[PDB]
């Protein structure tokens, strides 16, 4: 399908594609806290040895600055591949990703832009990180109308979907799963191919209820589905959405009009979380197809805990009930 | 001392290091309020066609200020600001440039685009928003910006485009083609975390940056007493390890000799320079004026002439702004993106659709179509 | 009812809250950029003045700043009241918010807090404002358990709703409808009373439709309930939202049970907008008595355009429309 | 000159100022490499017992970090940060405030909470987050807080506490009782935007505070080089107008006399202090042991007994705090709010149920019920 493949990890899969984009892109540059000795993440292991220190260097600790001058090299056509180093450090940056980046060729009328930026930060929970190593920020980012926010289930994911951030013309924050990036090695082509942007999958066919979600929780669903189909006989449709703004409307529609029935899924807090979007859009482009009420199954509406976390994550057994209550509406 | 953050002897004797306010970093100026030449050593000696372009640029920007400003107390634009005061340092530091080093700024430097040869159709399309405007009517009035003549369009958040700006200058860098960026921003907007930024990153990632920090003493109604407590913005440049300087904003020769001087150093060592150049919120075109009487390069005559030749310019702009019909309402959706996502098309076709049966109760009468 | 009144546009009301804490409770000190001389929008005229320069006083510009230094004046107990000059430009104050005061009381255990912020700022649409005078950020922080957001409709409403938010014991955000500034005065309490955070209002009663909105938009949703009521002889209950976090679930729950469709408004865009969240709610709730879709009418997905603004807002005639459809569906 | 914004005689040449980077302000040390007295003048000549206080809670930090550290290779505890090199710039600088004196920091602080005679049960409970933890175990490892001893509680966030401090400083000048606040940064940290604010707002504001930078010439792998290019982070001070002094960081006494004099004038004039400890990232400890022999205050039997006794202390409190139950689960509601909303307490409700029926997939053994 895509040539020669080996077994990457989703940090390694990041690595290929960041290589990649170098070799292909002269202007390409790579900057951010540490990423000069490989990252805090190992996700830029070796690349300043082989693109020069101009090209993959540390900036000083300071995340309004770090997207700020992103943007900047973006405005001149080069492009820019900033690391904020967890998503939940990416708020000193919200100005200046909200306020500007996303606003930057609208307001302009398309004379100056900076679609050459993507942000890359790792994200979501890990078992220990608490309030500040294990967020899920993408429903903040996702009322700013002017970028685009993806997060992939994999490293095969990764890899195609962040070659595709970097070379769409529109500033992209880039979420990668941290719990993931050790996890389990996949099959990753060696060179650079792209999965498209605003596209959901459906990884799995199913007749009787639509099961949504991204990132790590695409397993968790996966799960899901096993544990319905062999414990009440039910047949789950499980879609990865990848993109979550500008998102797939119409395959996560055609899904739900097919099955009736509809569960969303995701570590970020319910209230104001994205699966509000989902449900009420689906809501209206379905109701009359819809056999239950629409169900989401998110964190609970806290900070992230330390000790907690096993108790705080809407994990398989969580979906799996909500998903009996729900066949048995 | 063997410690890798700092470079210092030992000292055996408790003593903090006191700032100096009193006497601060001193103002540098080239020519006195009589518009004379104060140490021949630093006459830049501009010949007469610059010089008189200098002049020009500076009082068509008044004439056009005077002029928006009456437009917007009429309501007939919906908010101004003008360059009173800061005509000398924004045509003195822009004719200090190369015509390809890309400006970014705020709301105060009109003049960059005046010097360099902006229509005052454009200007004036901005303002009203209208179907000339290349910036589609979306932004406030005086939110100007020209890819062509290298001005980055301003937006309303305060030093926003300072990290910007050296993330230019770090791309321009990189393409090795001895171009600079300049960066304006009022002292109010240096109190801002992003500024904080955008001078360490300057310094560490060694760009070709010149920081023009305007300072007239207030930020709306706040004084710089409220603002800081330092010796200015220029004090703050050392700290960085950014060269540093103070000019008097009223002498159009003193701010293009700096600029000049921190263009030349800048573009040749990659490091960043900081001007800041001290105003009134002895005025920059009164000065220019006594100076170019003194070489005997203008005259009582000239200037009644050139008042009634720029008076018509502007108002011949002005007319033929307000008479332009307002772009296609469709523009609210282009761009948002570079392409248009589905789902905002379908938004688009929901307002076609919507004025198609409620048009009467919209002001369609203006806009084009 | 509340003792002697007098007629306040919605700034007046603003600083006859601001005097009444400040007499009250000597503790409290204003702060922000412009405010000693009486702020850009006449909130603060005399107060100065009145209670003195250490109590009313400007900062140097830095939201940032003015964030963190009210979070730690609160830190102590001391009630601080912070002005944003337009709710445009919180975004360089959201890490402070997000990641800082919301947080502050569940992270220590209640060993400290900060519950003594309001941080208060301009809001919303006035006809010519653009993309940094016109905001609505309220769902951007929806989704940020541990603060309260709170939004008015007219003076009496602001007096009574700002007293609460200041002596809330949390962190709250209260969002001014600029264009309500100097609109129509209306009869204020002179002294000190209060209005109840997370209490939705019904100020219309009606049995076919339920219109839910906040700021401003209250009142296009009141014309558009007289518009219906004349043009389709349809019915509708009218409610003020009034605080958008934690949300009056069970006002809104209860109007839709007995109506069975639901028309939600406001100025700011659709995708991740604050509809999304009382409409996946709601029918998750009153499901079996939803008689058409749960209609959201918003910003379009655009930043917020200068010239077009008239043909952006959702405005009386679109909500008119989307009512039309619903009634019809 | 007649400018607002700054106090300044004109000059008539160009010059920028060149920032002095290589003899930057010099390192303040009180006693040398051998524990002697440099200067005898800057003796703070402090009794046997408080000394002896410096050393031992120096030593029962460093104790509790080899066995914490350790604990954290082993997936003990999630999560660890030491406090190796930075005991003298704590424990000397804790020595130098009254008690009651509010603290805002970040990692590098434990030695403030242990002079503070902060329990040793206490820094175990939140590292395990158990029942003891008043965090009731809802942030990672070591991040500390004592309302008691007057610690705010550390959040992971850099330099987000240096502007609350700040707030802090500034409403205990309102509560007029003698108070300072003393703000604890690295050096990277000093990079974040709210560094900027904070120091402007303090010295604008004229708040009681003491930043205490510690420069240890390193944030994870970033050395100071790519961090800043100025005269380290004290060269910042004098450019906000703040009161600034370099220390060696690994002297308690000049850490103390520094400490001890930025205190004694920041409550007095109501006006921000800076104090920039060199440190690595010639150790605190040993200095200071050299100190005490020479004295007569110390030898190697007292010396054994002392390591042996604080061994044994911190292995008692260590084997408690992992016996001890973790907190009821509930407790993830609540604090999220003063009061729970009701739709949060739905949420917690929502829990209880689910552990009914599934709670045999849960931990539910070591939390407590
Ligand atoms: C982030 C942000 N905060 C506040 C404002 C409101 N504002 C517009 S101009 C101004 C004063 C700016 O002062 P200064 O930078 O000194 O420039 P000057 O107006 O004196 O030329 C303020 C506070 C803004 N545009 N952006
Ligand atoms: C806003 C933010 N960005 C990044 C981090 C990740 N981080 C944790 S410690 C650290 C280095 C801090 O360096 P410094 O302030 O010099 O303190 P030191 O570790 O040297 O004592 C970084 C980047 C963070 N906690 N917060
Ligand atoms: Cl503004
Ligand atoms: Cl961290
Ligand atoms: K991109
Ligand atoms: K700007
Ligand atoms: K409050
Ligand atoms: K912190
Ligand atoms: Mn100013
Ligand atoms: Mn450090």
């Amino acid at each position: 399908e895509y040539g020669q493949t080996q077994k990457m990890n989703l940090f390694q899969s990041v690595t290929s594609a960041l290589d990649n984009s170098l070799a292909k892109d002269p202007t390409a540059v790579i900057f951010g806290e540490d990423v000069a000795f490989g990252g805090v993440f190992r996700c830029t292991v070796g690349l300043r040895d082989k693109y020069g220190k101009d090209r993959v260097f540390n900036t000083p600790l300071c995340e309004q600055g770090i997207v700020g001058f992103g943007i900047g090299i973006a405005v001149t056509g080069a492009t820019a591949i900033a690391e904020i180093q967890f998503a939940d450090y990416i708020f000193p940056a919200f100005d200046q990703i909200v306020n500007e980046a996303a606003k930057y060729r609208y307001r302009s009328g398309d004379l100056f832009n900076c679609g050459s930026l993507t942000i890359r930060s790792p994200w979501g929970c890990v078992g220990h990180g608490a309030l500040y190593h294990s967020q899920s920020p993408e429903a903040f980012f996702a009322h700013c109308p002017g970028i685009k926010v993806v997060i992939p289930r994999s490293p095969f994911q990764a890899k195609g979907l962040l070659l595709s951030c970097i070379e769409d013309k529109n500033p992209c924050i880039f979420f990668e799963p941290k719990i993931l990036y050790r996890a389990a090695a996949e099959e990753v082509p060696i060179e650079p191919y792209n999965i498209p942007l605003s596209q959901a999958e459906v990884i799995q066919e199913g007749s009787d209820v639509t099961l949504v979600a991204w990132g790590t929780q695409v397993h968790v669903i996966r799960e899901v589905a096993s544990m319905a189909k062999e414990k009440l006989g039910v047949s789950c449709e499980v879609i990865d959405l990848r993109t979550i703004i500008p998102w797939d409307v119409d395959t996560i529609c055609k899904s739900v009009i097919k099955t009736g029935r509809l569960l969303i899924s995701h570590e970020a807090p319910l209230t104001g979380g994205f699966a509000s979007e989902i449900s009420s859009t689906v809501q209206e482009e379905c109701f009359l197809n819809l056999e239950a009420p629409i169900s989401r199954v998110c964190g609970y509406d806290t900070p992230f805990p330390h000790i907690f976390e096993p108790f705080y994550i809407p994990d398989k057994w969580k979906c799996y009930d909500a998903l009996r209550k729900m066949i048995n509406y | 001392p063997q410690f890798p953050g700092a470079s210092a002897e030992f000292i055996d004797k408790l003593e903090f290091i006191q700032p100096n306010v009193i006497s601060g970093i001193p103002i540098y100026r080239v020519m006195d309020r009589q518009g004379q030449i104060i140490n021949p050593s630093e006459d830049p000696h501009l010949p007469k066609e610059k010089v008189l372009k200098l002049y020009k640029s500076m009082t068509l920007l008044n004439t056009m200020d005077r002029i928006l400003y009456e437009s917007q107390r009429q309501g007939r634009i919906s908010f101004y600001m003008t360059n009173y005061g800061e005509e000398g340092t924004h045509v003195g530091s822009a004719a200090a440039l190369d015509n390809t080093d890309l400006v970014f700024g705020q709301y105060r430097e009109a003049g960059v685009l005046m010097y360099r040869d902006y229509p005052l159709e454009l200007f004036m399309a901005q303002c009203y928003g209208n179907i000339s405007d290349l910036g589609k009517g979306r932004q406030m009035p005086v939110h100007y910006g020209c890819k062509e003549r290298h001005f980055v369009t301003i937006s309303s958040p305060l030093a926003t485009q300072i990290p910007q700006a050296v993330g230019a200058a770090y791309a321009a860098k990189r393409a090795n083609a001895n171009r600079v960026v300049i960066c304006y921003f009022g002292e109010g907007a240096a109190s801002e975390g992003d500024a904080h930024a955008g001078f360490n990153f300057a310094a560490t990632l060694e760009c070709p940056i010149i920081f023009f920090c305007r300072n007239n003493g207030y930020a709306i109604s706040t004084p710089t007493s409220e603002q800081y407590r330092g010796d200015g913005i220029a004090a703050r440049g050392p700290g960085y390890g950014i060269m540093s300087i103070r000019v008097d904003g009223n002498d159009v020769f003193a701010v293009y000799n700096a600029t000049k001087e921190a263009r030349r150093r800048a573009v040749a060592e990659n490091q960043p320079f900081l001007i800041e150049a001290m105003t009134y919120r002895d005025h920059p075109i009164s000065r220019l004026r006594h100076y170019l009487l003194s070489q005997g390069w203008w005259d009582e005559e000239q200037e009644k002439a050139w008042r009634k030749q720029s008076r018509r310019k502007v108002m011949e702009a002005f007319e033929q702004a307000e008479r332009k019909p307002k772009p296609n309402p469709n523009l609210l959706f282009s761009d948002v993106y570079q392409e248009m996502p589905a789902q905002l098309r379908k938004q688009q076709e929901s307002l076609a659709r919507h004025l198609q049966t409620y048009g009467e109760h919209y002001p369609l009468d203006h806009f084009d179509k």
